């Protein structure tokens, strides 16, 4: 689980 | 929208907390939450992100937290200064964002003050052009907010109103405007039309007559 | 100094398109994304969208996906916004925000919109520019007269007393606007009551929207 992903498009 | 209070408030020196819930598709499931400052007329300024870190600069006085969906914002040492709306933000998935209702936050203290009414008619000249105008202005009161009725005679008058909401002077206190439009039959077919300013439960009234 | 400088305030008509610069200086643009937030007087701010100044990739939120385009010019340094088929509710401020761009997939650190444009006005209604008409409000202790400023399009409009020679005791009230889409505004000035009838007291409205000067004299009746 990645409480911190990459949110960029 | 993420879940916000209305308002908060504090005495100087005082601590207070800013709730913000979203649901585990947000705040529940990031640690992209941020907080944001919003004095009137001006930019949002970044006070947390990363749901706890303070930017360079920041007062230590602002913190954050969150547990399980709901973000918190304390603000500790409460000073006059940090009187603004304050706004949390939340990833959401697929690279968007989300942002709080904004609480606007006031710092108890400011002497209350009563609101000072001036009435005017309708002038001649703008009967002439086939309409009326009553002008009620309302201006120097604290706290920043009052009611407004209208009268015909004694009876009262919804239709035709247009009621400003309340800015903030040059001095701090408060001015709003209200506008009742009538026709000029109307203006001169009753023997007065009034004014009515409820400001903390006490009530002015002006009245004016053709 | 590291900023994001927008374009100027813009006036609408409902179906029409506006499309907003965001100029930015100070730091290395392809290392960012970009915002767009807007804002409706007394209301919350509302997220648009966002692209990469690098790579260009966008995300609108779904409520503009039909009618919002954002692109960057990496040479000039600058985002736009482009709002299409507009209507009353996109009357609103919109600024630009700069945010992190993350190549990794742990992104803490990178995300916070930390540095704002000034924002931009978007004024979108149905009315045409018009000019105010003047109407006087006529009047030991103090006195009040003024004059209201009726029936115009759009904001602003200033007002001063005796060419500003009368700066003590006036009090410009906010706009309100009516159903028709045309703003009134009032200026009362309080004054000595023993001055009238012999002090003359002139209001000066000015609206540069639609090129009108008046002076209107207000007296008792």
């Amino acid at each position: 689980g990645n409480p911190d992903p990459n949110a960029n498009p | 929208a993420l879940t916000q209070p209305a308002s908060v408030s504090g005495s100087p020196g005082q601590s207070i907390t800013i709730s913000c819930t979203g649901t585990s598709s947000d705040v529940g499931s990031y640690n992209y939450v941020s907080w944001y400052q919003q004095h009137p007329g001006k930019a949002p300024k970044l006070m947390i992100y990363d749901v706890n870190t303070r930017p360079s600069g920041v007062s230590i006085r602002f913190s954050a937290s969150k547990s399980g969906n709901t973000a918190s914002l304390t603000v500790s040492g409460l000073q006059a200064e940090d009187e603004a709306v304050y706004y949390c933000s939340s990833y959401a998935g697929s690279s968007t964002w989300v942002f709080g209702g904004g609480t606007k936050l006031t710092v108890l203290g400011q002497p209350k003050a009563a609101p000072s009414v001036t009435l005017f008619p309708p002038s001649s000249e703008e009967l002439q052009a086939n309409k009326a105008t009553l002008v009620c202005l309302i201006s120097d009161f604290y706290p920043g907010a009052v009611t407004v009725a209208w009268k015909a005679d004694s009876s009262p008058v919804k239709a035709g109103v247009e009621t400003t909401t309340p800015s903030k002077q040059s001095n701090n206190k408060y001015a709003a405007s209200s506008y009742l439009s009538l026709t000029p039959e109307q203006w001169k077919s009753h023997r007065s039309y009034s004014c009515q300013v409820t400001h903390e439960g006490s009530t002015v009234e002006k009245t004016v007559a053709p | 100094q590291v900023q994001l400088v927008q374009s100027g305030a813009e006036v609408k008509k409902p179906g029409a398109s506006v499309k907003v610069s965001c100029k930015a200086s100070g730091f290395t643009f392809t290392d960012y994304a970009m915002h767009w937030v807007r804002q409706a007087p007394g209301q919350r701010l509302e997220w648009m969208g966002w692209i990469n100044a690098g790579n260009g990739y966008t995300k609108y939120s779904q409520k503009f996906q039909d009618r919002l385009t954002i692109t960057r010019d990496t040479f000039a340094s600058t985002v736009y916004m482009e709002l299409s088929s507009l209507r009353s509710e996109d009357t609103t401020v919109y600024y630009c925000a700069r945010d992190g761009f993350c190549p990794s997939n742990t992104c803490s650190g990178y995300y916070g919109m930390d540095v704002w444009g000034q924002g931009t006005t978007v004024t979108v209604s149905s009315a045409s520019t018009k000019g105010p008409s003047v109407f006087p409000l006529a009047p030991g202790g103090t006195a009040a007269l003024g004059c209201l400023v009726k029936d115009y399009f759009p904001e602003p409009v200033t007002v001063s007393w005796n060419s500003g020679a009368l700066t003590s005791g006036v009090h410009t009230f906010p706009a309100v606007l009516q159903s028709s889409g045309l703003y009134s505004l009032s200026s009362v000035v309080t004054v000595p009551s023993s001055s009238l009838g012999t002090q003359t007291y002139i209001c000066n409205v000015n609206h540069k929207p639609s090129n009108t000067k008046v002076d209107k004299k207000v007296e008792p009746k």
